[PDB]
RNA sequence: AGUAUGAAAAUGAUUAUUUUAUAAGCAAUCAUGAAUAUAUUAUAUUAUAUUAAUGAUGUACCUUUUGUAUAAUGGGUCAGC
RNA sequence: AUAAUAAUAAUAUGGUAAUAGAACAUUUAAUGAUAAUAUAUAUUAGUUAUUAAUUAAUAUAUGUAUUAAUUAAAUAGAGAA
């Protein structure tokens, strides 16, 4: 003789087939057999030693500024570099660059900046994108207003409000309890 | 003499991989003409447009004053009415009538392109893709491998059904969830297609012989068999 | 007449039922009768 | 001749601002007082907007013509085609 | 030895029939971020040598562009029957 409320504890059935499937898929994704030869991503200090390590692995004690001996060796070097780094290099780049030092330089130029600053990264949808800061304009009068998405800000605000609610409400509850006690 | 008269580089290295993950096995040297051609966008444009034209259905069929339903009766006498002159009620001048210069049944929008030009365009597309670094070649049986092909993963470009899960995992790994991709395959890898069909909207799976320039250009990342690639090269050679 | 079903219903007048997604969502009610044309049920005093 | 929606116009009534009962003609443009309205920099000796004081200038538009204000052709207005 | 912009000097810039060159609006297809602090349409006042677009305020939608741009095309622009 009451309204039960629709909480999943009261439900008993083998339905929600489209949700169950999704859940299963998620589970599978979480634990699946896969090579994954690039787990952690490469800081510039790391890069500095990484190249050396690669050289040691491959060709032994040879100058980094000097060219590769053979193609197989080069391939070996490059693969190793990729694996240690986390970021795979475009085949064109591989074809072009003919020395470990050169490779390192390329890496520094290209993949390092996006690793440190995440919003400075390359989104394909806008290839002609530009990312200016107030520092770039060498003058006090010029400044760049921060691009914080009007969604993110909103979310933050909401979170703050929630936190406040949790706090003040909790305090009130505590007070009430105290009153009840004495 | 003519100074600065160098000889051009004739080859370019494309790293062969293994398609569930993508672990580099070998370098293969492919000719410069099919993978490092300078970007001639106008040639590309010629191809793409041509392709589009050929793809048209062309079913614009409004009724002309001939095909429109009315009778041929002259609605009003020539004179005596004090009104404007009228013929049959099919004139495009009147709201219910036919359309002037109507387009009729199957409209043919097909155009021609020299085969050589088309081939060049194809090559150019491939080159562009390679330059982008969004060309990925998969293969093994045909060439000597430097690193040995790993276990639990093959070189066939093939895979609830488990395959789908694997595909999903691969996508997750390679940061190419939302973006469109193109699998150029040597034969009908049915399993692969089955795996991919959940992500059908963003996934093209194409048989070798039927790959289009548009399809390559459209695709944000292309995955091709080594054999298929070779075949393509042979097709759009030069001679 | 073709679209209406005839059992082929998921419920029968008499049995007890929970109603959700309405103004009285989470309600409990006895289903008193059905309207065939509309393929719908009428619920005791509630719903 | 589907269902929603509808500050689209032509068209009607009404109210407000303004001009108008010694003034004559494509009803506009330019000059130029005055009155009203709005304006979170009207600081004002302010700025915009509206409005047929008053002055000057000003033969509708198309078509066809050697040539049209023509009293030559065509159009009641608006919307859609 | 180019392009874009800005100078200096010069010459040229009425136009029917007609020829030539360059743009914009609308709609569809290919590619395509983004977001209710956004967008679309409308009204009013601004702005840019201005058939266009943009800014601000206002009103109505809509969990949101076939959106910017480049192509391809057109049932692609109406006071004149
Ligand atoms: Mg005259
Ligand atoms: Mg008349
Ligand atoms: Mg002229
Ligand atoms: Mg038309
Ligand atoms: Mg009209
Ligand atoms: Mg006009």
């Amino acid at each position: 003789k009451n309204r039960l409320e629709l909480i999943p504890e009261n439900f008993i059935g083998e339905g929600s087939r489209r949700c169950k499937r999704q859940k299963e898929l998620k589970l599978a994704v979480s634990s699946a057999p896969f090579n994954q030869w690039l787990s952690r991503d490469k800081s510039d200090n790391q890069l500095d030693d990484m190249i050396l390590q690669a050289t040691e692995k491959t060709l032994g004690k040879v100058d980094q500024d000097v060219q590769f001996s053979d193609l197989v060796a080069k391939f070996q070097f490059t693969k190793f570099l990729q694996s240690k780094s986390g970021y795979l290099i475009p085949d064109y780049e591989l074809t072009t660059l003919s020395t470990p030092l050169q490779f390192k330089r390329y890496i520094k130029e290209k993949i390092l900046p996006s690793a440190n600053d995440p919003k400075l990264a390359y989104k394909e949808a806008e290839p002609n994108a530009i990312h200016p800061f107030s520092d770039n304009y060498a003058s006090p009068n010029i400044y760049v207003v921060n691009d914080v998405t009007s969604k993110e800000q909103k979310s933050k605000y909401d979170t703050i409000m929630k936190e406040i609610q949790k706090l003040e409400d909790d305090a009130t509850r505590k007070a009430l309890e105290t009153a009840r006690s004495a | 003499p003519l100074p600065n008269a160098a000889i051009p580089p004739k080859y370019a290295l494309v790293t062969v991989r293994s398609f569930p993950s993508l672990e580099p096995l070998t370098f293969v040297p492919v000719p410069t003409s099919t993978v490092a051609a300078p970007l001639r966008r106008d040639i590309l444009w010629r191809a793409v447009v041509y392709e589009n034209d050929n793809r048209r259905v062309g079913a614009s069929n409004p009724p002309g004053r001939s095909e429109n339903g009315f009778s041929r009766r002259k609605l009003m006498p020539q004179k005596g009415s004090g009104r404007a002159r009228v013929g049959d009620a099919n004139s495009p001048t009147r709201h219910n009538g036919g359309r002037a210069l109507a387009r009729t049944a199957p409209n043919d929008y097909t155009t021609e392109l020299p085969s050589k030009v088309y081939s060049m365009a194809f090559n150019n597309a491939l080159s562009h893709q390679y330059k982008s670094g969004k060309l990925f070649v998969i293969g093994g049986e045909k060439v000597d491998l430097i690193s040995p092909t790993p276990e639990l993963d093959l070189n066939r470009l093939d895979l609830i059904f488990e395959g789908e899960v694997i595909f999903r995992k691969f996508l997750e790994e390679f940061q190419l969830k939302g973006k469109r991709l193109l699998f150029i395959t040597d034969k009908t890898r049915e399993g692969l297609i089955k795996s991919s069909d959940p992500y059908k909207q963003k996934v093209d799976v194409i048989q070798k012989e039927l790959v289009e320039v548009n399809d390559i250009l459209r695709a944000q990342a292309v995955f091709i068999e080594l054999e298929a690639l070779e075949y393509l090269a042979m097709a759009h050679q030069k001679e | 007449e073709k679209t209406s079903f005839k059992k082929e219903w998921k419920f029968i007048p008499g049995d007890r039922v929970v109603v959700m997604s309405g103004a009285s969502k989470g309600n409990i009610a006895v289903i008193k009768s059905f309207d065939k044309r509309t393929n719908s049920f009428i619920l005791d005093e509630n719903g």
